[PDB]
């Protein structure tokens, strides 16, 4: 009953954040304070659209 | 003309020998023991109260770190 639409492998390409978990945790508070706006925009998109394919950008 | 020599008690007698039961008291009162126990309990309660409140704050900080990293 329908084809599942999937993004191409190119659309899933991104510059990865390749730091370890302890590095992320050390900077977690400052990172949450500084990059708050894009993070909250993505989280609102994610919880409103209920679809990962609609919030890749 | 040797006199008689035999196993005999010393002149006078032997020293007294104790035989009655000797079980001293050697203890505190019940009130004192209960007071020390309750005092120890109260001190422990106070210390654990402070430590657990600090632990709650530390857990909140850890959860905030996770929340900041989640997106």
């Amino acid at each position: 009953p329908g084809i599942v639409e999937l993004p191409t492998l190119e659309d899933l390409k991104v510059q990865e954040v390749k730091v370890s978990s302890s590095v992320l945790k050390a900077a977690a508070h400052h990172y949450g304070a500084q990059c708050d706006k894009p993070n909250k925009e993505f989280m609102l998109c994610r919880w409103e659209e209920k679809d990962p394919r609609r919030c890749l950008e | 003309a040797s006199k008689v020599k035999q196993d005999m008690p010393p002149p006078g007698g032997y020293g007294p020998i104790d035989y009655k039961r000797n079980l001293p008291r050697r203890g505190l009162s019940g009130y004192s023991m209960f007071a020390v126990g309750i005092g120890t309990l109260l001190f422990g309660y106070w210390s654990m109260m402070k430590w657990n409140r600090e632990r709650r704050r530390l857990q909140i900080e850890d959860f905030e770190a996770r929340i900041a990293l989640m997106p």
